């Protein structure tokens, strides 16, 4: 959905890049690894920047993996990560970019918001929603919903997959629920509040069936019980809100279905016995939901349009504005990254010249 | 999770 | 002998003979033996009642205040002797054991009453 | 006063010290645990029984930090034990993280940060202890505002306590001996005494490290 | 102790709890 200017790579290819041979840099890194010595962040950056073939991407993957297992792993500069994604997209290696993104622990790939949009858009342009879904999950794991452009792209892909998908596994419900709650809080509109309502319904279902621990374990979610309670609070907030905010009927139906399904139907207790369990509060939740549903319908706070239909209209109105802001900030990063790269090259050059002069004196 | 297999190809010097 | 680390501790050194316990309150190093070298004896403690039915405890308070102010620690039994003397507040274990003893005897009364009443 | 020197004693002392640094064990080796038998393969010592439940359920500090940019610098990390024990927010504000590169998953290492224990923030960042413990949890960014929210409570710390019965009598007896006449009861200034919770983090800098002998 | 604090200890020591003890008798009992 991103414009051609946003995904344009002319700016990236116009950087002042020093030409280096991959084999020479690969041989240099091998000698350092055998000596059990740290590898400079400049050396790995040159290796990534000098990728010129599809075959070279596989070789760079190993050294990127080895750099993650080096004492200087934390010094992996951001532009190297962005270049890595740019190289993968350039040589039709989207799977390689996704594989490192899934294995970010083993490779240290932590892209910024701008790069995540580029990777996500490539799957959307090719209608590869299966791979685009994983990218959204990676954003959910890395909590990269601070840019409105990423939030809009995530919502578009997530809602599109929800319509086709019918059977949900407990892991999938946790993933979809978490992946929708994060952008919903940022978006203060009808779609944003619907995502909060829809996301809480999926997470609340996991809490009662699979337990509270499964909700937040290795997830960016709170450990406090009451996901179903927070689902009802969204409806209460919409009930006292301007006419702009509305809740889609699809989200309301899903929450009602979850409550009815739960109503109809390792061993460590993580909650105090004095506190009321969420299972015992199910009849209370059902009574509250029916009252809120009638109140929202009476006030005309229910939107008849589907989630995908309303989200698509939302993208057409705000994506263009968000792209312009991201592009300008991306240009600033390129200027900032270029200055930092020069400093590292100068620092190495001064050290190498200083090392030789001291060696000559000795 | 198997580690990547190290593969080295030499073409700089014929 | 210069031990590695350690500190002075006011403890009880057992004396006397078999079945005749007698503790001398001494200020010795932590790593020293129970009846070994000590810096200064700070009193005595006789756990066996005498002809008057009394347990004699001697507390060299002037020296005890001196060594405690020099960083000397106190063994748990010594912290109870001071609590009994009123030099220190009663140790929580002495209070806790008193509560446990009261509960133990309270349950014994109920068992005794049932035996007499039922049979 | 000439005594035959012991060159080998000094020679052996330097060799042992040098080898303990060159062949020092790493965190991934020292703190690895076999989740089936709940024993550490480095030493073969069984973990305490009370820690068995938390080992299989919770995660280590750098297990969470290995999945974040910059190893999660600037974020807030808490512990399950702190959540159960203290209602007030107890967390660390990370400032510096040193990962263990030898670890395959980079799930071991040390970390520095600012402690916020029971709603009280320390002025200067220091090293974090119990990093290898399977007790840590990660606070979500959207939940940070509610989690960080703390309100101080008025302090009702008693400042004066009665003297023990024998000490009070002697102090009062001293006044009468010196001729001083007063009915005031001597009391201890326990206000200075800053009693701390037993689970308050200690100084990781002053804490030692396990020896290099493997099993 | 407060009710919440007692529940906190029960959650902390699940599976290793003894019967809760009330206040001790005010005076030491004697055998009749």
């Amino acid at each position: 959905l991103l414009s051609s200017a946003y995904v344009d790579s002319h700016k990236w290819e116009a950087r002042e890049k020093e030409h280096y041979c991959l084999a020479d840099l690969a041989s240099l890194m091998d000698k350092t690894f055998e000596r059990k010595l740290p590898v400079s962040s400049l050396t790995i950056s040159r290796l990534i920047d000098n990728i010129s073939s599809r075959e070279e991407i596989d070789h760079a993957e190993y050294y990127l993996y080895k750099f993650r297992h080096s004492p200087n792993c934390w010094y992996l500069r951001n532009w190297t990560i962005h270049t890595w994604i740019r190289q993968c997209l350039k040589y039709d290696a989207q799977d390689k970019a996704l594989y490192t993104l899934v294995n970010k622990v083993q490779y240290g790939i932590f892209p910024d918001n701008f790069t995540f949009n580029l990777l996500m858009d490539s799957f959307i342009k090719k209608e590869n929603y299966k791979d685009a879904l994983s990218v959204v999950f990676e954003v959910m794991m890395q909590e990269a919903f601070e840019v409105p452009s990423t939030q809009l792209l995530s919502l578009y892909v997530l809602f599109h997959c929800l319509a086709k998908k019918t059977d949900f596994s407990w892991e999938e419900e946790r993933n979809f629920g978490a992946s929708l709650l994060l952008p919903g809080l940022k978006q203060k509109n009808s779609v944003g509040f619907s995502s909060q309502l829809y996301g809480y319904a999926l997470l609340g279902k996991v809490e009662l069936q699979q337990g509270l621990r499964a909700v937040y374990h290795n997830m960016p979610l709170i450990w406090k019980p009451g996901y179903l309670d927070r689902a009802l609070q969204v409806m209460e907030k919409v009930a006292a809100s301007p006419e702009d905010i509305k809740l889609c009927r699809e989200a309301l139906d899903v929450l009602g279905a979850v409550l009815k399904a739960l109503t109809s139907a390792e061993k460590l207790v993580e909650q105090l016995d004095i506190e009321e369990t969420e299972q015992s509060k199910l009849p209370q939740y059902l009574e509250r939901f029916k009252a809120l549903h009638s109140k929202l319908q009476a006030l005309g706070k229910i939107e008849s349009e589907g989630l995908l239909s309303l989200t698509t209209q939302l993208v057409k109105e705000k994506l263009s504005t968000c792209e312009a802001e991201d592009i300008a900030t991306y240009e600033q990063n390129l200027q900032q990254w270029h200055l930092d790269l020069v400093q590292l090259i100068q620092r190495e050059q001064q050290q190498r010249e200083q090392a030789k002069q001291e060696y000559q004196a000795q | 999770q198997p580690p990547p297999k190290p593969v080295i190809v030499d073409k700089h010097r014929p | 002998k210069a031990y590695r680390g350690g500190h002075l501790t006011i403890r009880l050194a057992l004396g006397g003979c078999t079945n005749r316990p007698f503790y001398r309150i001494v200020a010795a190093h932590n790593k020293c033996p129970r009846d070994g070298r000590f810096v200064e004896q700070l009193g005595s403690y006789d756990p066996l009642p005498n002809s008057h039915g009394e347990k004699l405890v001697a507390l060299n308070l002037d020296r005890i205040r001196h060594w405690i102010g020099c960083g000397a620690h106190l063994s748990k039994p010594m912290e109870k002797l001071l609590g009994l003397a009123g030099f220190f507040p009663l140790h929580p274990m002495m209070i806790t054991n008193a509560e446990r003893l009261r509960r133990k005897r309270a349950r014994e009364v109920l068992l005794a009453s049932q035996k007499t009443d039922a049979e | 006063k000439k005594v035959r020197p012991r060159l080998i004693a000094e020679l052996a002392r330097r060799v042992r010290a040098l080898r303990e640094q060159l062949n020092r064990p790493r965190d991934s080796q020292l703190y690895a645990v076999d989740y089936e038998t709940l024993t550490r393969p480095f030493s073969g010592r069984r973990l305490p029984v009370r820690a068995w439940a938390d080992v299989r359920r919770e995660s280590r500090l750098l297990q969470l930090l290995g999945r974040l940019p910059l190893f999660g610098l600037g974020r807030l990390v808490t512990r399950k034990s702190w959540l159960w024990q203290h209602d007030e927010p107890c967390y660390w504000r990370l400032t510096r993280v040193r990962p263990d590169y030898t670890a395959q998953n980079l799930d071991h290492g040390k970390a520095w940060g600012i402690l916020t224990f029971k709603g009280k923030t320390e002025s200067e960042a220091r090293e974090i202890e119990h990093v290898m413990y399977h007790d840590w949890r990660l606070v979500p960014k959207h939940e940070e505002e509610a989690f960080t929210a703390f309100t101080p409570a008025p302090e009702d710390s008693l400042a004066s306590v009665p003297y023990p019965p024998l000490l009070r009598a002697m102090i009062i007896a001293e006044r009468q001996k010196n001729g001083d006449t007063s009915t005031e009861e001597p009391m201890l200034n326990v206000q200075r005494i800053r009693m701390e919770p037993w689970d308050y983090p200690a100084k990781q800098e002053d804490k030692g490290r396990a020896k290099g002998t493997p099993v | 102790p407060p009710e919440r604090e007692l529940s906190r200890l029960r959650r902390l020591y699940q599976g290793h709890l003894q019967e809760e003890s009330g206040p001790p008798p005010e005076s030491m009992p004697k055998m009749p």
